[PDB]
């Protein structure tokens, strides 16, 4: 019935737009780390310890809207 | 700082020739002035050259 249709699409735009701000996010932080690894080396380890730090706060929000997709699809539809 | 790029004359290097700038008199009646140098240039050349580390003047 019209049930399934609309929730898997639903789903879909969640883990979509998802994709796009865990994506990026990480490839704006990520690409700041990796000048720093090149510009200092011998501080990889430390900076790595910062880069750890900040990339869970960037994954917190798209991880709840990949937890809430993962539940649509398997658990609502 | 470990801030430091690439750059020959701030960065070592291992050694096989070294060159001295000597400066020295245009005239004399200086009395042991030059010599005195030039002997401890001398013992300082003869040490590298003891090596075999050429030198340049």
């Amino acid at each position: 019935n019209l049930n399934m249709d609309l929730l898997y699409m639903a789903a879909a735009v969640m883990m979509g737009l998802a994709a796009i701000g865990a994506a990026i996010g990480i490839g704006i932080l990520g690409g700041k780390f990796l000048e720093g690894a090149a510009r200092q080396p011998d501080l990889i380890p430390l900076l790595r310890t910062q880069f750890f730090i900040v990339m869970g706060l960037v994954d917190a929000i798209p991880m709840i809207a990949v937890g809430l997709g993962l539940y649509v699809m398997f658990a609502v539809a | 700082g470990n801030l430091e790029y690439k750059h020959p004359y701030l960065e070592d290097r291992d050694v096989k020739r070294v060159g001295y700038l000597v400066v020295s008199t245009d005239r004399g009646l200086a009395g042991g002035l030059n010599i005195n140098l030039f002997k401890k240039l001398l013992a300082e050349m003869k040490t590298w050259t003891d090596k075999g580390v050429q030198a340049d003047l």
